[PDB]
């Protein structure tokens, strides 16, 4: 895309006839403190709080590190776990042993003291 | 940090001469020299002192009135 | 980048059209303005500051016809263009006013948005040409 | 209140009697096509004298049957004891 | 990549145009407790289904692979079943594996852990009992055409006549239902046959839904185990579900992020040839290229 | 074949040309050297480093990384005009020449 | 190479779109309501000799009446656009830039905003 | 939610075709350069 | 730690990031141009043969 | 707020959806070796993410690495629910 084929007798790492950027088209740095980008809610002095003292005590130890992905598993299955078992027992409460055996047990009272 | 506005730190509108700005951080420097507004002051100043500096922040403000 | 020096219209205009530049700028200048000295000095440093520009300098003198085919008025002039389609004019010598016109076209055509096959070049007389034929043929078919 | 009052109509559903007679005479119109069709294979396989044993109305009468049993089948199941749907779903 | 309707092969399933398939599920819509979102089964039914199987069906029929105490927890409990089981007689002879542990010599009264076995000792006997036919088992009959639906129409469906060129000799009924439409079963259920001990009415159609979903419940994979593992498929979906996020923030925008490089090349001229590029280089499979490859 | 030329024209060379130009390269990143020859090749790792210098290679490495080093970290990447005009820059003359004395100079060798 | 019903209906149509379409002039839409008339006219006079009908002969000329009272009525109210600070050209009544014209350009009539 | 910040409305739309680069707004007060003036007086 | 969590993730909204790019410039471009045709002759074709085999095993099943 | 992000996502302007620069832009190292010479004219980089890829956090590195860890920590305890 850029010439021709170069083979191994030019002896220069850089050929003599490839380009430089002169340093007056270099992006020059900048050298100050820009705004932080940062939400509403770790803007908090009492979320910086809670972030160091987690740190210092939790995260610099290890196996309390560990406690905690123990605890995050936790939430994790009761989460997934309590809701769809609630709603499928509330589902289905009529078709129920229970409600079977009363209904038997009162055709039963009626068929005696017929 | 947060954003900044260097011309109301230095107290000057923005269409003000450079000797205008020498002499508003002379004046705001007497006060404050002996922490945070005195650190605003000096990079107001640092970046409105220079030409092409002063040039690219005004670039990009594109400035309302009032 | 760095200015391109020329005194034959034509030479110059093959060049331009040969590179297709996607943002450049021409600086017009004639010898009858004392004010065109900071101008080279002013064009010199913008043109080695900004990347996205290409820099062409047309002397007027050697050059005239130039003039008649970019509408040139009052030197020193600085067109800004995109794509051959003329997006600014500045006329005088200031650099603040210069490089605020470079950044404000570079930013708006930055934040444009071009149809596929619809955003190759074209030549300047181009625009003036389609909008002749839309308006000024038909004027002239009904007067004369 | 309702569950602790007197019905008002008796099914004979309720009175342990099957009416898919009755169903299957009334689901009847609803594949009045598949029935004709069937009509039609069974005039064509009488008149020939010697025909194929592979050939026989076996299958529009299939047809016709899963017409009138699709018809005829899901209301007898909806009326019956334990068939009533969840509390929410 | 379609197929045809009306050829009687559903969804290009081929060898059961022999008879009625459809019916419960594709061409019309048989509702079952069970087989409904976020369903179960409902427990009388599968009582009376029970009741039904023991006083008229398990006469003919059995479920050699299954045991009476399928039904603790769900149907009944530990004492009725106790009694209703006993109701009933084994032998011996019935048992499929008679090791050292069965060490009786003659009849005696079913407990709730023996296998549902027919009044028959064996397959023979029953085809010769049965005119020559012999009643299915029920283990593993839900590898039929709309599986309990296929129960529910056998069950009912004796409402029609042969077209012309069918003929059904003795001892066989025309079933739309059964394979080649000739079945060698009689009528069983008529109305009122079974005594419900709930006081629900007895219909025929009653009685085939119980019975068919008592058959239903006892089966594998499809009975009495399929609703918690669907409780537990929409748990899992829900879990992943959730999980997708810091899926992806910890992969894409891992990713992102350590691929956010600044780059920079620069003009060495300092005179130093690049010997390392032409003398250096190594490859694991040079073991392999060495003395055949590029000589 | 001179019938079939259009068809040819619309669905071989447009189609690749335009893929290249859409990620910045031309026909050289895909005919001079083969994707397979530019990683795991020994033979032409062989002839390269004895023969070549290192700016051929490395500077067809350089724009396949400035394309994919963006694409990788978010997919459906086109590159922008001052891009695919450096692309466009090169002819296939060019390309034809290196071609042919790079496939010269390999049977020579 | 199209039926003429087919044809004429979608001329009176196609007259009525090329009528919103175009630039509002006030005299151009007095000429092309005009032309809308006549599409009605030969309309009329087609299926009347389709369905030998007598009344829509009449409708022609009735068209050709209701025409002429409504072109005269366009004619006094261009003249009245003379006299009231109206341009003929509606889109140059209103201060809403519309790209479709190469010069609209407005302003107050003052000759500065800012004294000091 | 009404943002009483965001005043922008069809009446407020200022594009022509004229200008390519569009303007600030749609009052044409635009007044001419210092350094403009200066050169065409000197012209 | 000093760069966003998840950067560049909706720059310039639904539409143009996840209806532009990931539809048009990754899938379609990238699939769809690909395959769309040699998939859709291979699925009319088949759909075609299918039908005929079974209008076949129709004639053979029905006689009237 | 997550409209309030989506809206200030929504002004950036990008090149067919992707955040790339303009223009070509070159970068030297102050204290680079003194073999180095000058840029060589090759377009190197397409974007600048490592200069628009930033939060400015300088002042509290701490806290956004307590955060990637925490994230983690979730993600492992959701695959550790389901080894579990
Ligand atoms: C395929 C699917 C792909 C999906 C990709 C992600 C979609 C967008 C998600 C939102 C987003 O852009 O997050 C980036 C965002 C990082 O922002 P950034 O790109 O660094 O922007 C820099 C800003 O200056 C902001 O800087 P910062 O310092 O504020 O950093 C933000 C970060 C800092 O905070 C953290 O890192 C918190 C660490 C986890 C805490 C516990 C979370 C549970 O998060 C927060 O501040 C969030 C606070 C808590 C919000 C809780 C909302 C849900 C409540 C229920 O990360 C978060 O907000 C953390 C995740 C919070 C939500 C997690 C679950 C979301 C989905 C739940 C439903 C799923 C249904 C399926
Ligand atoms: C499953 C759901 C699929 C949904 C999408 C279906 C296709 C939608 C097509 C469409 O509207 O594209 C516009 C749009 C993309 O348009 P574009 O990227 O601007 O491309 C502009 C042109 O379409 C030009 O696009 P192009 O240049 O990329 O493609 C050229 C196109 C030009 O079309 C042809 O050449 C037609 C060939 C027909 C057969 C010719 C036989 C030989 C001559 C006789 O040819 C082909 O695509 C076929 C390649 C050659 C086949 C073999 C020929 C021999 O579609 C989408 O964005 C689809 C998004 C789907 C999201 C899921
Ligand atoms: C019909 C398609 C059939 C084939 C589907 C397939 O195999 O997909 C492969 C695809 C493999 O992913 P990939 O191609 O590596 O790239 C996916 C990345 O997420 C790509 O991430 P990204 O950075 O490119 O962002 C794009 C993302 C952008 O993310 C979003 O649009 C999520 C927005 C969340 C809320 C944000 C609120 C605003 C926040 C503002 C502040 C921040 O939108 C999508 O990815 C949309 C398409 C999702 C995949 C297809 C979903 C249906 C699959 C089943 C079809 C049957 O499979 C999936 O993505 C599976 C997703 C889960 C499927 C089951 C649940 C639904
Ligand atoms: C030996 C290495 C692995 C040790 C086991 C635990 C790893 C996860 C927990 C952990 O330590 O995380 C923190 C570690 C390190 O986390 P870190 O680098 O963020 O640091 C945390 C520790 N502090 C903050 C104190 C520095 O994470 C990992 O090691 C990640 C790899 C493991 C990912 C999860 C794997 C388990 C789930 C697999 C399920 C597969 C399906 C089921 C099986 C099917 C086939 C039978
Ligand atoms: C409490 C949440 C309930 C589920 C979400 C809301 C669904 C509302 C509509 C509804 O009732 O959908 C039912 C549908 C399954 O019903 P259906 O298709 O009839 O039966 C399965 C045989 N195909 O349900 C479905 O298709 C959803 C199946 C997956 C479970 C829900 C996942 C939600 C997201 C996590
Ligand atoms: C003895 C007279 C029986 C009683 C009581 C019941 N069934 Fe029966 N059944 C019996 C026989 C001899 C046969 C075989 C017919 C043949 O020609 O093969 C059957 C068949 C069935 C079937 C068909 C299963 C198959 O293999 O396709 C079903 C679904 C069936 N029987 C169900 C059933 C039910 C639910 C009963 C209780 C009401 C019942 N049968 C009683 C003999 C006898
Ligand atoms: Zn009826």
């Amino acid at each position: 895309v850029y010439g021709k084929l170069i083979f191994n007798n030019i002896k220069e790492y850089t050929p003599s006839w490839i380009k430089t950027i002169p340093y007056s088209q270099v992006t020059k740095p900048i050298l100050r403190k820009q705004p932080q980008i940062v939400g509403k809610i770790n803007a908090d002095p009492k979320v910086k709080k809670f972030w160091v003292f987690l740190r210092e005590n939790v995260q610099y130890y290890p196996f309390l590190w560990q406690f905690f992905i123990l605890g995050t598993s936790f939430v994790w299955f009761h989460v997934c776990y309590d809701p769809w078992l609630a709603i499928y027992q509330a589902n289905n409460a009529h078709r129920s042993l229970e409600t079977a055996l009363t209904k038997e047990k009162a055709h039963k009272k009626k068929l005696a003291e017929q | 940090t947060q954003k900044l506005d260097y011309y109301a730190v230095l107290g000057v509108d923005r269409l003000a001469t450079a000797e205008q700005i020498k002499d508003s951080y002379r004046k705001l420097a007497m006060k404050y020299h002996p922490a945070r507004k005195f650190q605003e002051i000096a990079e107001a100043y640092a970046v409105l002192s220079v030409e092409e500096q002063r040039r690219a922040y005004d670039f990009l403000n594109q400035p309302s009135p009032y | 980048s760095r200015v391109r020096s020329f005194n034959d219209f034509k030479a110059a205009k093959t060049y331009i059209d040969t590179l297709k530049p996607k943002l450049a700028c021409l600086y017009f200048r004639a010898d009858w303005n004392p004010l065109c000295e900071q101008a080279d000095k002013d064009f010199d440093k913008l043109s080695d500051t900004h990347l996205e520009y290409e820099f062409v300098k047309i002397d007027i003198d050697k050059a005239p016809q130039a003039k008649g085919y970019f509408a040139v008025r009052c030197e020193p002039e600085f067109l800004l263009l995109c794509l051959g389609q003329e997006m600014t004019r500045q006329t005088g010598q200031n650099q603040r006013n210069l490089e605020h016109r470079l950044f404000k076209v570079q930013e708006y055509v930055k934040g444009l948005n071009f149809p596929a096959g619809m955003d190759t070049y074209e030549e300047f007389h181009e625009q003036y040409m389609a909008e002749h034929t839309q308006l000024d043929k038909e004027i002239n078919e009904w007067a004369r | 209140s309702s569950g602790d009052l007197p019905s008002a109509t008796l099914s004979m559903i309720q009175q342990g009697q099957d009416p898919k007679e009755l169903v299957l005479q009334h689901c009847k119109p609803n594949c009045l096509h598949w029935e004709q069709k069937l009509k039609r294979c069974e005039a064509k396989l009488r008149e020939l004298v010697n025909a194929d044993p592979e050939m026989s109305c076996m299958y529009p009468l299939r047809d016709w049957v899963t017409c009138v049993e699709a018809c005829v089948q899901p209301q007898i199941i909806s009326q019956l004891v334990g068939a009533q749907k969840g509390r929410i779903w | 990549f379609i197929y045809r309707d009306d050829i009687g092969a559903f969804w290009g399933i081929k060898g059961y145009e022999e008879l009625v398939t459809e019916v419960g599920t594709h061409k019309g819509h048989n509702y079952w407790p069970q087989f409904s979102f976020l369903g179960t089964y409902d427990s009388g039914s599968v009582r009376r289904g029970f009741q039904v199987f023991a006083r008229n069906c398990g006469n003919c029929h059995g479920m050699i692979y299954k045991k009476y105490d399928y039904l603790l927890d769900k149907a009944y409990r530990q004492l009725e079943l106790a009694q209703m089981v006993s109701d009933f007689t084994i032998h011996p002879a019935h048992q499929h594996f008679k090791q050292y542990y069965y060490q009786e010599w003659d009849e005696r009264d079913r407990v709730i852990c023996d296998h549902i076995y027919p009044p028959y000792f064996s397959q023979d006997q029953a085809k010769n009992a049965n005119g020559g036919v012999w009643p299915t088992d029920f283990s593993k009959i839900k590898l039929r055409p709309g599986g309990i639906n296929y129960i529910y129409n056998i069950s009912t469906g004796y409402h029609f006549t042969p077209p012309f060129g069918m003929d059904v000799p003795k001892g066989k009924y025309f079933n739309p239902y059964f394979d080649h439409m000739i079945i060698g079963m009689p009528r069983q259920l008529v109305d009122g046959l079974v005594d419900y001990d709930d006081g629900t009415p007895a219909s025929t159609p009653q009685m085939a839904y119980d019975v068919s979903n008592f058959i239903n419940f006892m089966q594998r994979r499809v009975g009495y185990k399929r609703p918690d593992k669907m409780v537990r498929y929409y748990m899992v979906f829900t879990g992943g579900l959730l999980i997708l996020p810091f899926k992806y923030f910890k992969t894409k925008a891992y990713y992102r992020n350590l691929l956010s490089l600044r780059w920079e090349m620069y003009a060495v001229r300092d005179g130093v040839y690049y010997n390392h590029f032409k003398y250096g280089g190594y490859n694991s499979r040079a073991y392999q290229f060495r003395g055949y490859f590029w000589a | 074949l001179r019938a079939l030329e259009p068809l040819l024209a619309k669905f071989i060379y447009r189609w690749r040309l335009d893929i290249a130009h859409q990620r910045g390269l031309t026909l050289e990143d895909s005919l001079l050297f083969m994707d397979r020859e530019l990683r795991r090749c020994y033979f032409f790792e062989t002839v390269a480093r004895q023969n070549l210098h290192p700016y051929t290679v490395l500077f067809m490495k350089k724009r396949r990384a400035r394309y994919y080093k963006v694409e990788r970290g978010l997919r459906g990447f086109y590159v922008p005009d001052w891009v695919r005009k450096e692309a466009e820059e090169r002819q296939l003359s060019e390309t034809v020449d290196n071609i042919f004395n790079w496939e010269n100079f390999v049977y020579r060798e | 190479m199209l039926t003429w019903i087919s044809f004429w209906s979608l001329i009176f149509w196609l007259i009525l779109i090329i009528l919103v379409l175009k630039p509002k002039n006030f005299i151009s839409i007095l000429f092309m309501s005009e032309l809308t008339w006549l599409a009605l006219y030969c309309l009329s006079l087609l299926f009347g000799a389709i369905y030998c009908d007598i009344t829509l002969l009449s409708i022609s000329f009735f068209i050709l009446g209701v025409a002429g009272l409504e072109f005269s009525f366009g004619i006094l109210i261009a003249i009245l656009y003379k006299n009231l600070n109206e341009s003929l050209n509606t889109d140059l009544n209103n201060n809403n830039n519309n790209q479709n014209i190469f010069d609209k350009n407005f302003k107050t009539p003052l000759e500065k905003i800012n004294w000091q | 939610f009404q943002d009483n910040q965001d005043r922008s409305r069809v009446e407020t739309n200022s594009a022509t075709w004229a200008h390519n680069l569009p303007k600030e707004n749609k009052f044409n007060t635009e007044t001419l350069e210092k350094q403009e003036v200066e050169s065409r007086i000197l012209k | 730690s000093n760069q966003f969590i998840n950067f560049h993730f909706m720059l310039g909204g639904f539409r143009t990031y996840v209806l532009e790019r990931f539809f048009k410039q990754v899938w379609y471009r990238r699939n769809i141009r690909t395959f769309w045709f040699p998939v859709l002759i291979s699925y009319t074709s088949g759909c075609i043969t299918m039908r005929m085999y079974d209008n076949n095993c129709y004639d053979y099943f029905y006689f009237s | 707020g997550v409209l309030s992000e989506y809206n200030q996502r929504l002004s950036k302007k990008l090149h067919k959806g992707h955040l790339v620069e303009d223009k070509p832009t070159f970068f030297v190292t102050s204290s680079r070796p003194g073999n180095f010479g000058d840029h060589i004219d090759f377009k190197v980089n397409i974007d600048n993410w490592f200069d628009e890829n930033r939060v400015h956090n300088e002042h509290e590195t701490d806290i956004r690495r307590t955060q990637i860890y925490t994230l983690n920590a979730i993600y492992y305890g959701g695959l550790l629910s389901f080894a579990r």
